[PDB]
């Protein structure tokens, strides 16, 4: 068999997981009570695919996931909402008090004596899985739970299980927009610990999706329940080869092998095909060439970094729906012919290809439209150094006066732990500046 | 779940907390008996944040009313929401302070702090987890300043990990409802700066000018100002009681709105504030609320923000909204008005959005700000003080109760250093 | 103000550290003090105003105890002789060489005893019958921003250590209410007092080692000068006071490798906060010397508050760090050197 545990951490991850499972249940045929009348009407098939859903003898389907926030105001919606009867009642809140946007309480003061429950449920949900494996952590750089608890959980799972494919679909801080005056510290503090243990972390930024959603979907007044659905579509395009049958499959370790040349440069970007609204679904072809040419378009990128100031170390293209390989190959050749998409000379191959047949679903009451084909890009480029050069500057302004630091030392943390965590990120930036240079023989 | 213990020191504390419980009950659906008479199932899910349960489905608030000289206590019992409070929690002694900080910190405060702290322990140890505390007092006067500061010191000695969030009415520029205001304010600031995490400097002249200009009221009594202050009080601790998209709390606001610990004096504000006729001639949206918020005529501090730079500000929203519009507007405010913002903080704003608005509105916002204009709330106090202390004007009443001049010079020295730490960031760097 | 003088010192390998044959991570090139990891990756450089090398008795510039006194502590007596105050702060973790540096061994004296003996020498040399000299000693500690006295002999009961409090005199400045002060004429007296003080200091048996320190100790001398003989009535008019403050701090002890919980964690927070504010103060004063406009946060802690008339003004200040050259202690060495650099800039 094959399996993938999904862990959600914080209020970013929960609100994302809700959307992801709203999509998964509708893709497979499960309704919120766990049952599946689709099987009872059809009478066969593994459509209740066992990568994400464990199955009891009573016909129920309970999903392989945990989600934690250290404050019950969020998850208690799940213990009251539509998906009450689906998820296991072990949704490990221990939220007597929140992490207050500091890594200091998420890593030690309100972290210790609670993570043991998480690791216990992970042991209980791994021994039920005799198959391919790999974990998906959904968190946000910038919170006290998305930073410290994540850095605490990964440094333990890298002992307990070890040689497994761990992944992180993490929210990223926007340059201008930000809903906190402390994310510059939490970001780099989390990157220090989650740069050795993790294997490939995909990053997404709220500002990019906001700027997309009005340009294409014609929404001038968007919310968090209309970006979290696109995020779920990305996760589904990443996790579909495990579930559905296809012409050319790509599994969890393959993303880790293609897109991570060195151990430390495992932080790529993501895209989809959202030039697709309900009215603009007509008036348009939605071929393979047109959709794949939305890859290199910065207006459709989901992280704020113009790739034209950098080069592509690697790229991966996962296609859903009715797609034929020669269309993908013509797309790749038309891309390589151009000169705006620079490629590192140590990667003439560049691309992966992955094809599956089941098209994406339409989460009803939603913005996206029914399609016959969908595409996802995962791109490791040297441009994102700029997207860090801002953060490491912000640090260097507010760490000059030692500002917002007594709240962190007050919850057990060193004042020399930020100087030691900011001397590693500059080395990473220097690494990106090193690999991007072409060799002179 | 997270919980608060309110204390009510001074007439003002007790004249405001009544109106605050009148607003909490209105939101949570409780009558004077304590009985639930609401409509939705989302008022009782987190009722523990302020109230405790009882036997016959009744709910009793966690109030501790300490006031020397029982005159202002009697008024509550003969009021609308007086018979919901616990009689065991009304703690008062006779012979009131007399607008003396000595007779509310040293003598009678020392008599009546044990009986107060006993009920504090009684209410706190009966909480699952505790976040912090809450106190409403008026500086300048007697009881509310001295006894409040004494309680704060004792409590932060007992429970230092938890928040102590004072909502303090401060002296005014021109009005003087009390003549010994600067001395008591100086001593109270000397006691609050070291022993507080976030306090809010309300001022009465700003509330009058809000009541006259915006609301276009003609006979504004005290209950209307208390109405504005309760409004803010309720909005601060919303994301503990109700859910939303980006939940905040007291400790997130504390970690964010306080770059250094001594600069924990903020300017508040409330927003939708309109007249009875001018509500048909606008449109409630995020930009109108933000414009009403960053205006100098909806802040309660009696300090024009345009005389100093904002170190940090916070906006707690309530209602169905769009985070895109929120962040776009809070970014436009930074990019247009950068001269009023600090440069060593790249983003000076945070946000917080609940999903359940007040009983009869679709949107609501509260605003908080750590600024540098607050100088002119304390510099004046350091000028009134030294004009009086240089001649020993109102002094013998205070030396007569076991005190010295050294304490007064110290307090002056601490307020001036606060003003210096503020002035350090009022010129561009 | 005047230039805060930071200094380092690299102790040699210990006996066990040479028996077990631990490696070497810290190197020096004159002024530069670099740190090369054994096999991982990039080297971090560090530059300071003064550097002391005590690894082996061959190198040019082997800074023994006498050189450490005569380059850092000696001129501070001079300013302590001309009526201006002075402070010397020590910083370092346990196993880094503070007690060997400040106090020392009975055959290898530290900095404190040489300070006191050279003091008494210059006193008795100039001790005419027209210019006298008085000395006054005191010794206290900060524990969770509570000032405790150490000369006070305690009784065998529960909580007996009474916490004294600070007060601001409008003329002299900050001071302590009830801190005993004793006269001194022979360094034997100072030794018999300092041993008694250190035997009472807060020192918990941490899981790493039994002998540590969880409180910041201050050792204050007051040097009073009666240079006054008016030529009209032969009567003392004026009198100079100067303050000398030798301070022994505690370590960072980040609560991460040392899972601490309870009273051993609150001590941590207090120590870290005091170190976070003292470094802030010294940086702000270094900027103040450079003709800029800065505010010195003196009231955010106790030591920064009580030592306020000694740091600023026409004073002169000094700092000594102590770092181990082994490979097991690279994180602590880095945490000390970075702190010292922040004090410098
Ligand atoms: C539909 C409509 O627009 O009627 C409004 C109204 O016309 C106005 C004048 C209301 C009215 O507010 C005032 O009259 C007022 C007078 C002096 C000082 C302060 C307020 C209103 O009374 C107030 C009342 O709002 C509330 O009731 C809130 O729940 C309020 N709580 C209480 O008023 C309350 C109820 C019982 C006991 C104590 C207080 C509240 C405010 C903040 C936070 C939580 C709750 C409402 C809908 C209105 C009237 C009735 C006219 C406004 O009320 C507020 C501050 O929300 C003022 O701005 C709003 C909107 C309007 O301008
Ligand atoms: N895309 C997206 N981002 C979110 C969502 N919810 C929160 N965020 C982002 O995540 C950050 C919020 O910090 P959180 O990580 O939620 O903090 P937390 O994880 O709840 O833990 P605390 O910090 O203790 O509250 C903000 O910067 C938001 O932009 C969401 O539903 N979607
Ligand atoms: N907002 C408001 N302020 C009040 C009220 N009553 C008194 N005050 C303020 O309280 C101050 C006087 O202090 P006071 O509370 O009477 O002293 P105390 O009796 O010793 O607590 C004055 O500056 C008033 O503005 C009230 O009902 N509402
Ligand atoms: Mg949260």
């Amino acid at each position: 068999m094959r399996e993938c545990i999904s862990i959600h951490v914080g209020q970013a991850g929960v609100q994302i997981g809700n959307a992801c499972w709203e999509l998964y249940c509708l893709e497979h045929g499960i309704q919120p009570d766990g049952q599946m009348p689709s099987d009872k009407t059809i009478g066969g098939g593994d459509d209740s695919f066992n990568t994400f859903f464990s199955e009891t003898g009573a016909g129920k389907h309970v999903p392989r996931a945990v989600f934690v926030d250290l404050e019950p105001t969020v998850i208690d919606e799940v213990r009251t909402g539509t998906y009450r009867q689906l998820f296991h009642p072990e949704q490990l809140i221990t939220g007597k008090e929140d992490a207050a946007n500091n890594y200091a309480r998420g890593h030690y003061t309100i972290g210790k004596e609670i993570i043991d429950l998480v690791l216990d449920r992970i042991r209980k949900l791994a021994d039920q899985c005799t198959g391919l494996q790999g974990f998906l952590v959904f968190h946000s750089f910038g919170g006290g739970t998305g930073s410290g608890f994540t850095s605490l959980l990964m440094e333990r799972l890298s002992v307990d299980y070890g040689k497994k494919s761990k992944l992180e679909f993490s929210i990223y801080p926007a340059p201008q927009v930000s809903t906190a005056v402390v994310e510059p510290y939490n970001s780099i503090l989390t990157t220090h610990t989650t740069l050795e243990h993790s294997d490939c972390a995909f990053m997404v930024d709220n500002e990019a999706i906001y700027d997309i959603c009005r340009r294409n979907l014609d929404i001038e007044r968007p919310t968090y329940t209309n970006l979290n659905r696109l995020i779920s579509q990305i996760v589904s395009s990443i996790t579909a080869s495990l579930r559905f049958d296809g012409a050319l499959n790509v599994d969890l370790t393959e993303f880790q092998t293609n897109l991570v040349p060195y151990p430390r440069i495992h932080f790529p970007l993501a895209t989809y095909a959202p030039v697709i609204s309900a009215e603009k679904a007509y008036h348009e072809q939605l071929s393979v060439a047109e959709i794949t040419n939305a890859c290199f378009e910065p207006a459709n990128q989901m992280v704020k970094c113009d790739p034209r100031h950098g080069k592509y170390m690697a790229c991966c293209l996962l296609y859903r729906g009715d797609v034929v390989p020669k269309d993908v190959n013509a797309a790749i050749a038309t891309i390589k012919t151009k000169r705006s998409i620079q490629f590192v000379d140590w990667c003439p191959t560049g691309f992966k290809v992955g094809i599956n047949y089941q098209p994406p679903t339409v989460v009803p009451g939603g913005d996206l439209a029914k399609v016959q084909r969908a595409v996802c890009m995962l791109s490791n480029t040297t441009a994102i150094a700029e997207a860090w050069a801002r953060l490491d500057h912000k640090f260097d302004l507010m760490y000059a006066k030692r500002a917002f630091v007594h709240w962190y030392v007050g919850e057990g943390m060193e004042e020399g732990e930020f100087s030691e965590a900011r001397e590693d990120m500059a080395a990473l930036e220097k690494d990106y500046e090193e690999v991007g240079v072409d060799s002179v023989e | 779940m997270r919980e608060i213990v309110h204390i009510q020191a001074g007439q003002c504390g007790n004249q405001i907390g009544a109106k605050f419980w009148e607003v909490i009950s209105d939101e949570h659906g409780i009558d004077p008996t304590g009985s639930y008479h609401g409509d939705s199932d989302l008022q009782l899910e987190r009722i523990n944040v302020y109230y405790n349960e009882a036997t016959g489905n009744k709910y009793v608030p966690r109030a501790i009313l300490v006031d020397l000289e029982p005159g202002t206590m009697d008024s509550v019992r003969s009021g609308p929401f007086g018979q919901i409070f616990r009689p065991d929690n009304f703690v008062f002694g006779q012979s009131g302070a007399g607008n003396n900080w000595a007779k509310g910190h040293y003598t009678e405060g020392a008599e009546l702090v044990d009986s107060v702290l006993d009920v504090v322990r009684k209410e706190s140890e009966s909480c699952d987890c505790l976040q912090g505390f809450q106190l409403t007092h008026s500086l300048g006067g007697g009881t509310g300043s001295g006894m409040g500061t004494l309680l704060i010191s004792k409590i932060r000695e007992e429970y230092p990990d938890r928040i102590m969030n004072t909502f303090s009415v401060m002296p005014s520029p021109k009005v003087s409802d009390t003549v010994v205001e600067p001395y008591n304010a100086t001593l109270s600031v000397h006691q609050l700066v070291e022993n507080t995490d976030e306090t809010y400097c309300i001022d009465n002249e700003a509330l009058y000018d809000i009541c006259f200009r915006t609301l276009k009221l003609t006979t504004p009594t005290y209950g209307d100002l208390n109405h504005l202050v309760s409004a803010t009080m309720s909005g601060v601790t919303t994301c503990l009681r109700f859910p939303g998209q980006l939940n905040a709390d007291l400790r997130k606001l504390a970690v964010n709105m306080v770059p250094f610990p001594r600069l924990h004096f903020f300017m508040p504000g409330f927003a939708p504030l309109t007249s009875r006729g001018s509500q048909q001639y606008r449109a409630l949206t995020v930009p109108e609320l933000t414009q009403q918020m960053f205006d100098s005529k909806n802040m309660m501090a009696a300090c024009d923000p345009r005389h100093g730079r904002y170190l940090t500000v916070a906006a707690i929203f309530r209602g169905r909204m769009s985070m895109k519009e929120v962040d776009e507007q809070m970014l436009n405010v930074q990019n247009k008005n950068s001269s009023y913002f600090v440069e060593w903080i790249p983003n000076n704003v945070k946000t917080a959005v609940c999903d359940i608005p007040p009983r009869g509105l679709k949107m609501s916002a509260t605003f908080i700000g750590n600024s540098t204009a607050i100088q002119e709330l304390f510099k004046r106090i350091s000028e009134q003080f030294t004009a009086m202390f240089r001649r020993k004007a109102f002094l013998h009443w205070y030396t007569g109760e076991g005190m010295d001049e050294m304490e007064f010079t110290e307090a002056e020295s601490n307020m001036n250093d606060l003003v210096s730490e503020y002035q350090q960031y009022q010129d561009a760097t | 103000n005047s230039q805060v003088t930071v200094a380092v010192r690299v102790r040699p390998f210990s006996k066990r550290e040479k028996t077990e044959k631990a490696s070497q991570v810290v190197f020096t090139n004159g002024e530069e003090i670099t740190v090369e990891h054994p096999d991982m990756k990039q080297v971090y450089s560090f530059i300071y105003d003064v550097s002391f090398w005590s690894f082996d008795e061959c190198h040019p510039g082997y800074a023994s105890q006498t050189t450490v006194y005569e380059t850092l502590a000696a001129p501070l007596l001079d300013r302590a002789f001309e009526g201006y105050n002075t402070c010397l702060f020590a910083y370092g973790q346990t196993g880094s060489g503070k007690s060997y540096t400040m106090m020392g061994l009975n055959e290898e004296p530290g900095i404190i005893p040489r300070f006191c003996e050279d003091l008494f020498a210059q006193i008795a040399k100039k001790q005419t019958s027209e210019v006298s000299y008085h000395l006054e000693m005191s010794f206290f500690e900060v524990y969770n921003e509570k000032i405790h006295d150490l000369l006070v002999c305690k009784g065998e009961n529960g909580q007996r250590k009474q916490p004294l409090r600070a007060r601001e005199h409008p003329v002299s400045g900050p001071y302590v209410e009830g801190l005993s002060m004793n006269v001194v004429s022979s360094y034997s007296d100072i030794q018999s007092w300092l041993e008694l003080g250190n035997k009472q200091r807060a020192t918990a048996a941490t899981g790493m080692n039994d002998k540590s320190s969880r409180s910041h100790s201050v050792f204050t001398l007051v040097m009073t000068q009666t240079k006054t003989e008016v030529v009209e009535g032969e009567e003392h008019d004026h009198r100079i006071t100067s303050r000398i403050n030798l301070v022994d701090l505690a370590g960072s002890e980040r609560c991460s490798t040392a899972h601490s919980s309870g009273q051993r964690l609150k001590e941590g927070v207090s120590i870290n906060k005091s170190l976070l504010t003292l470094g802030k103060v010294i940086s702000a004063l270094s900027e103040q010397a450079n003709g800029k406009r800065v505010f010195i946060p003196y009231r955010e802690s106790t030591l920064t508050w009580l030592l306020k008339e000694s740091l600023g003004g026409n004073s002169k200040t000094a700092m000594i760090a102590t770092v181990s050259p082994a490979a097991s202690n690279i994180e602590e060495t880095l945490s000390t050197l970075r702190y010292a650099t922040q004090a410098r800039l």
